[PDB]
This record gives structure tokens, C-alpha cells and sequence, in this order.
């Protein structure tokens, strides 16, 4: 185990669990705090000039909703190649493979997605490709 | 009236809470209305009164 | 008379009616026609219909727009306003206080 | 599509465009009337199975709801965000992004009624706690079988509780008429209500000032 | 410019303008919800009663800030009953329960 | 518009009631005054006699 049930990410567990080349964060978040008014604070958080947790009745739209408002610097009126970043895998991630002409496997599925693992579960990219993908290696 | 509380009568504010919206029919229009037209006239000019 | 209770019935329409089935049938261009219209415009037996209409007639178009007139009954009715009062008869006069010059 | 997924052709030539239906046997197989317009993507076997694939086109936002869900959806929808606020280069928090969502889908749409109602839009949140207070006190046969609904703001503002607020959002002549119609009452929960009435918005410490008041007033 | 008390008109004992007979300015709408974020409920609370049209308030006010004692009274806007009659006026009944 | 300029002024006789309320006053003082007040003439001169 890494850390328990309920606990704020104070500043250390940062590289602990860097460490432990974890990079999924299974949490309870806005909604995800069943409050039955608004969010429960277990899901809700500090982030902001207090380094603790908003206090209770903390209007967080309105530390939002101007928050995007902000934004008013924005702009209007608006299979062949793969390249590796580092070392990796294939990481096909359940891609159906049939019998090719080739000395490959076919894809099958349309659902195909890569991804390469230099030194830990962290990747440098996808490649998904499609079924007309062949693989090379 | 004692002219004490005649004045101090004049400033109060309630609850007031629930504020609700529906609609009217004209014997309450007859009821909060203190009278009803009837001229079109509203003032003089040849002596500026109502 | 052979004319629908709201049954459009032209001015001539109108005259030929009264011409034929002499003081029968009633036909009238006012508002207070629909005054009436609506004062007559009864929610529980409606609603039942509408209810027994959308729960038996059912089509793409069958299920809606019935449930919406029963819809509107029941907020007509839990509300308990009179209706005919959305139809105004009495007219306020401007508080000038208000309504200054 | 998610009923019934092996390939299939057919109805080329119907009241529907070509190709309308494609679907499988499966498991309930349904009719899925496909206009197959600019291209398909039927694969030979095994094309698809439970759940919903992109065929074709981009991808619409009921669409995500309904099928996809909503964390998956969230986890869209802030994506499609942030990626413009990067290729702005903003500095913007993602708690937002939940909360601007937050607001987003509600009224969640209903086929069963499970004794609370048989009808469509009523507040998720509110089904929940009906839920909560039905099917764990007394019933948990009363089941209301709710699709959550994702709601677009440029509507969902309309969907205001106090008849006091949301009366000038843009407009509210039919607004008034509404409230009218409805009975409804602004009830002077809100903080925008409050404001205009200008009482202890449950706002900063009036959170405590409201919160106090409402500990006497649930006493009267 | 300014004005510690200045023109509360006839019509909604409204500021008398802008400097225009020691008139002032109109507070803003982003801000007011920015306030918002502060939660300064007094500081709505004084805005809006204390610095409002308050004639009853106003002068209860100037009669404590001289007398040091350091209270607002609210009561109730009177904006309210203008948009409550203009309600009264269209063909609304509007009134408030206790 | 219905307001324009919609301007509430003094009258004068309100002016003194604005002294008046920045004056010390009883209940009884504040309904003498008041009533002095409420007959009085536009030269400032009092209308109805002490009696």
C-alpha cells in the first residue's frame, strides 16, 4: 500500500508515488462527493491561497465560473507513419490478430492502441492503428 | 393616536419569506386597489392640482 | 343546432346560422366568448380523457401533446388560481407615484 | 449502437437512406436505422460487440451521456477543454472543469416512474434523495429507472429554482407568465434571491447567518 | 470627486447621478459577484442597506455614525416594492408570506 | 420615461424635521415640534397661535 483511504496530497506522497511509477489517481471529486448540497469538502480541496482545504460554505463556483471568465484572451472565428519517442513496447491493448500473408499477425478489431514502456509503466506515446495495421516488429 | 408610536408606525419590515408567483382575478384587483379610474385628466394648469 | 360548441362560424356563416336555425344557435366574435370558453372548461373530466387517450393512444405524436394538456390541467389545478382570472377583468390604475409625468 | 453487434447490410433502399439497419440478432437485437451517407465502417466478423463504436462522424455530446456515461464524459469534456487552455497557455484548474460539469447535467430523463413519478426531467439529485428516502425506508421495490441527462447551459439556466432568480436571465415575460401559471415561489434560497432581496446570503459567514436562521426556522 | 451623502432621488431614492450635483459612481456587476467570492456579507449587507436608497436607513445611520454606536438597520429595499407594484401593476397579486 | 430625473427635495419644513432628528427630543418634544411644523407658512412665519 501507498497511502490510506482519506488523506490530502500534502506535498511528500508527490514523489512516493512518483515513485512507485503510479500514474492512475482513483479519487472522489465534485459530484463524486455525495453531499445532497452541493459537494462534500472530502472531494472538494484547497488549491488555492490557503494551502488548506476551503472552509465549509466555500462558494467554489465562485471561485469558479470567473474563473473561466478570465479566459478573455482567446481566439475567435478559429496509418503509415509512427515514430518512438524512447525505448518501448507494443502494447497492442487487446488488438485482434488474424493470420496474415506476411510473417506477421493481422489486425482485427478496430479498437487497436499502443504504447511503449522505456524503464516503468510511464509511456511515451499511443500509435493507434487501424486495421489495416501490420505489425513490423 | 400618540403621535409616539403614529411615527414609529411607519417603519417595519417581516420575514416576508417564500416569496410566491401566481395569478389574479379582478375581485383582488378591486381589493388592493384603493379605487378605480375614471378621467383622463391627470393635473391643472390653471391651478397644478391632482 | 348541427354546429360544433367551438365551431368557427363566419360572420355570413354567422348570419346564414341565425337566418336558419333561427335563436339556436349560439355564435359570437367577443372575447367574453372565450371568457365563457374557458369558464366552461372543465379540469377532471378532461384530464381523465387526455389520461385515457395518451395511456391507449399512443403514437409518435399520439403520446405527446396530450400529456402536455394534462399536464398544464394539473398545474392549473394544484395551483387552485382561477383561470379565468389569467383573463382579466379589472384593470388597475397607475400610482402616479409611480406613473409620473 | 449497442444492441445486437455483428456487421450486417441491408435496407439499402427503404423510408431510410441506404443501409439503414445493420444490426446483429445479439442479445435483443434493435432496429438501427443507419443513413450510411459519406462511409461506413462494417468489418467482416466479430465487428463490434456490447457497447457503441464510432462508425462515423464526429462525436455528439448526448451521445457520450447516454452511451458513454458520465466520468468517462467528464473525462472527455475536460479534455476537449484543456487543450485549448493549453494551446492558450492558461493556468487553469480542473476542479472547475468538474464543477462547470456539475452544473451541466442534471434533470436526469426517466423511464420508470418507481412510485415517485411518471415523468420525464426531474433533478437527479432530487431522484437520489427521493430514492434514498423511498427505497431504503419503506419500498426498494419503488424503483425509478432515471437516464442522466446532460444539460446545455444556454436551457439549463431556466432550470433555477427561485422564480426570483432566473426572471431577467435573458427574459422572462413568458418567465413571469410561468411563475404565474405555476403557483411557483422564489422560496429565497439562493444567493443571487437573497441578494436582490438583499437578506444573509448562506454567503462567506452569512453561510453561518442562514445557517443559524434556518436552525429557527425549521423550529419557526 | 466625491460625496458622504449625497442625492437619494425622488424615483428610488437613486443616487443623483455622477458627481452631477455631488453625485457618484455606480458599483459593478462583476465585481458585486467578485464580492461574492469575498462572502463579505456585511459589506453587501451595508452596500445594499447602508448604501442604498435608505431614507429610514440613511438617517439612522448618520444618527449612529455621529453617535458611535456602529449598526446598520436593512429593513427592506424599496426597489423591491417599486418591482413589487410593477408586478401589482401587470396582472400579478404579489405579496410575502410571513 | 415615468422617473426622468426623479429628484425628492427639502421643502424647507422637512429641512428643520432633519435638524429636528439630529436634535435631542422626546416622544412628547418630537409630536409638539412635529405639529409646529406641520402648520407653517412659506415666509417661515408660524400660521396657528401657542394656543
Amino acid at each position: 500500500i501507498l497511502v490510506p483511504r482519506n488523506t490530502l496530497l500534502h506535498e511528500q506522497w508527490c514523489d512516493l508515488l512518483e515513485e512507485n511509477s503510479v500514474d492512475a489517481v482513483k479519487v472522489r471529486s465534485v459530484v463524486s462527493c455525495d453531499t445532497d448540497f452541493g459537494v462534500c469538502a472530502h472531494c472538494y480541496g484547497r488549491d488555492l491561497a490557503r494551502g488548506h482545504i476551503i472552509n465549509k460554505g466555500e462558494a467554489i463556483g465562485v471561485i469558479a465560473a470567473q474563473s473561466i471568465g478570465e479566459p478573455g484572451t482567446q481566439l475567435t472565428m478559429r496509418e503509415s507513419s509512427i515514430q518512438v519517442k524512447n525505448k518501448g513496447s507494443i502494447k497492442l491493448s487487446n488488438v485482434k490478430s488474424v493470420v496474415n500473408s506476411s510473417g506477421k499477425l493481422v489486425i482485427t478489431s478496430r479498437n487497436t492502441e499502443l504504447k511503449l514502456i522505456d524503464e516503468f509503466g510511464r509511456t511515451k506515446e499511443s500509435y493507434k492503428v487501424p486495421y489495416g495495421a501490420v505489425l513490423a516488429k | 393616536k400618540d403621535l409616539l408610536k403614529f411615527l414609529k408606525a411607519q417603519t417595519k419590515t417581516e420575514e416576508f419569506d417564500a416569496i410566491k408567483i401566481a395569478l389574479a382575478s379582478p375581485d383582488m384587483i378591486r381589493s388592493w386597489s384603493f379605487g378605480e379610474v375614471k378621467k383622463p385628466e391627470t393635473i391643472n394648469y390653471r391651478t397644478f392640482k391632482p | 343546432t348541427n354546429l360544433e360548441r367551438q365551431q368557427i362560424l363566419t360572420e355570413e356563416q354567422y348570419l346564414d346560422a341565425l337566418e336558419e336555425f333561427g335563436d339556436e344557435f349560439d355564435a359570437k366574435m367577443g372575447a367574453e366568448a372565450i371568457q365563457a370558453l374557458l369558464k366552461s372548461m372543465d379540469l377532471e373530466q378532461e384530464c381523465e380523457q387526455l389520461r385515457e387517450e395518451l395511456n391507449e393512444t399512443n403514437s409518435e405524436t399520439k403520446r405527446k401533446k396530450l400529456t402536455k394538456r394534462i399536464k398544464l390541467l394539473e398545474a392549473f389545478v394544484q395551483s387552485g388560481n382561477k383561470p379565468e382570472w389569467m383573463i382579466l377583468t379589472v384593470l388597475p390604475v397607475l400610482p402616479p407615484d409611480l406613473r409620473p409625468l | 449502437a449497442e444492441i445486437s453487434g455483428i456487421v450486417s447490410f441491408g435496407k439499402e433502399t427503404k423510408g431510410k437512406r441506404r443501409l439503414v439497419i445493420t444490426p446483429v440478432d445479439g442479445s435483443d437485437p434493435y432496429e438501427e436505422m443507419i443513413p450510411k451517407w459519406r462511409q461506413l465502417n462494417v468489418f467482416e466478423g466479430e465487428r463490434v460487440e456490447r457497447g457503441d463504436v464510432i462508425s462515423d462522424g464526429p462525436e455528439a455530446p448526448h451521445d457520450i451521456l447516454r452511451l458513454r456515461g458520465v466520468h468517462a464524459v467528464t473525462r472527455y469534456i475536460v479534455n476537449e477543454v484543456q487543450d485549448v487552455y493549453r494551446l492558450q497557455g492558461v493556468k487553469i484548474n480542473d476542479k472547475h472543469i468538474e464543477v462547470i460539469v456539475r452544473q451541466m447535467l442534471r434533470k436526469a430523463t426517466i423511464v420508470n416512474a418507481g412510485s415517485s413519478d411518471f415523468l420525464e426531467g426531474e433533478q437527479v439529485e432530487y431522484s437520489r434523495v427521493k430514492i434514498a428516502n423511498r427505497e431504503l425506508e419503506a419500498n426498494g421495490k419503488v424503483g425509478a429507472t432515471y437516464s442522466r441527462d446532460l444539460l446545455g447551459i444556454t436551457k439549463a439556466s431556466l432550470a433555477t429554482e427561485s422564480f426570483i432568480s432566473a426572471a431577467s436571465f435573458q427574459e422572462t415575460t413568458r418567465v413571469l407568465t410561468e411563475a404565474a401559471v405555476a403557483g411557483k415561489r422564489d422560496e429565497l434560497r439562493g444567493l443571487k434571491e437573497n441578494v436582490i432581496v438583499g437578506r444573509l446570503i448562506p454567503a462567506g459567514t452569512g453561510y453561518a447567518y442562514h445557517q443559524d436562521r434556518m436552525r429557527r426556522r425549521a423550529a419557526g | 470627486h466625491a460625496r458622504s451623502t449625497g442625492s437619494y432621488s425622488l424615483v428610488t431614492q437613486q443616487p443623483l447621478g455622477g458627481k452631477a450635483q455631488f453625485g457618484g459612481q455606480r458599483f459593478g456587476e462583476m465585481e458585486v459577484w467578485a464580492l461574492e467570492a469575498y462572502g463579505a456579507a456585511y459589506t453587501l449587507q451595508e452596500m445594499l442597506t447602508v448604501k442604498s436608497d435608505d431614507v429610514n436607513g440613511r438617517t439612522k445611520m448618520y444618527k449612529n455614525i455621529v453617535d458611535g454606536n456602529h449598526q446598520m438597520e436593512p429593513g427592506m429595499p424599496e426597489s423591491f416594492n417599486v418591482l413589487l407594484k410593477e408586478i401589482r401593476s401587470l396582472g400579478i397579486n404579489i405579496e410575502l408570506e410571513d | 420615461l415615468p422617473v426622468y430625473q426623479g429628484e425628492t427635495t427639502q421643502t424647507l419644513q422637512d429641512y428643520l424635521m432633519w435638524q429636528v432628528e439630529l436634535t435631542p427630543f422626546t416622544d412628547t418634544d418630537r409630536a409638539i415640534a412635529t405639529s409646529i411644523v406641520d402648520a407653517v407658512d412659506d415666509t417661515g412665519y408660524l400660521t396657528i397661535q401657542i394656543e
